[PDB]
Parts: structure tokens; sequence; C-alpha cells
């Protein structure tokens, strides 16, 4: 259901999480197609212990790098 | 499999991701639910009671 980076759980604003069994992509609903889970296809809100199902994994900053 | 069953192939999808679709669906964001799923659960349960 939502992705935890640190302590705060991460949503996609449109499409599902998935993962190809080890790393965790945002695809949209009816095709198939993976991306990486950045701060731009997801937004944060919330606190990471009401969520049940959460998994850990991370996020990738466009910004931070440049 | 929520309604990608009546598109295609059922497509197997867990109740609650369907359930924040749904609610995605009218604009309430699937935060809601996943922060208010018990409550969601217990408001179902007792509904269909
Ligand atoms: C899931 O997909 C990712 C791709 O995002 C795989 O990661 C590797 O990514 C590099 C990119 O530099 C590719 O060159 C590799 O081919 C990818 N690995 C594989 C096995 O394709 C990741 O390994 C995939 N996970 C699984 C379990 O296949
Ligand atoms: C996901 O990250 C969380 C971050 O809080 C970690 O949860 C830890 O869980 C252990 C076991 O109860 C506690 O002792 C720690 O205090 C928690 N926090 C940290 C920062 O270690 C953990 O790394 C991951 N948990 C899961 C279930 O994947």
């Amino acid at each position: 259901p939502a992705i935890c980076h640190d302590g705060k759980a991460h949503f996609p604003r449109e499409g599902v999480f998935v993962s190809n069994g080890t790393h965790w992509f945002v695809t949209q609903r009816n095709f198939y197609e993976p991306q990486i889970i950045t701060t731009d296809n997801t937004f944060v809100s919330g606190n990471c212990d009401v969520v049940i199902g959460i998994v850990n994994n991370t996020v990738y900053d466009p910004l931070q790098p440049e | 499999s929520g309604w990608t069953f009546g598109a295609g192939p059922a497509l197997q999808i867990p109740f609650p991701m369907q359930m924040a679709y749904r609610f995605n669906g009218i604009g309430v964001t699937q935060n809601v639910l996943y922060e208010n799923q018990k409550l969601i659960a217990n408001q179902f349960n007792s509904a269909i009671g």
C-alpha cells in the first residue's frame, strides 16, 4: 500500500507500487510500465505506523545529486 | 479483482489496494483509507450487519 523511506509513508500519486521480486517500481493501472520511485510520482502524507502492509524500500530524490 | 474483471481477465489485487483505488476514484486519495482502514472495515461490517 505504501513505501516508508524515512518514517514516512510514500503513496503513489497515480498508479500502484510493484516489485519484480527485489526492486520496487511505480506503474500504471492498465499497462505495465515500471518507473523508479521518486518524489515526483509519490506524495508523502502519514506517519508510517498506521498503514498496514507497508514495505520499506527507498525513494530517489532527483534534486539531491544536483 | 475490482473492476479489472469487468474489462478483460481478472487482475488479482489486494482488497485494501482496491478500496484505496476506489477512494482515489472519488477524489479522496489513498492516504485516507490507509490511515483509517480499521475504521472503514468496522463501518462496513456494521453496515453489512
Ligand atoms: C528488477 O528490474 C531492475 C531494473 O530496473 C533490475 O535491476 C538491474 O538494472 C540494471 C540497470 O543498470 C540492468 O542492467 C539489469 O539487467 C537489471 N537486472 C536484471 C536482473 O535485469 C533488477 O535486477 C530486477 N530484479 C529482478 C529480480 O529481476
Ligand atoms: C523499516 O524501517 C524501520 C524504520 O523505523 C525500521 O523499523 C525498526 O524496527 C525495529 C524492530 O522493532 C526497531 O527496534 C527499530 O527501532 C525500528 N526503527 C529503526 C530505525 O530501526 C526497520 O529498519 C524496517 N522495518 C521493517 C519491518 O522493514
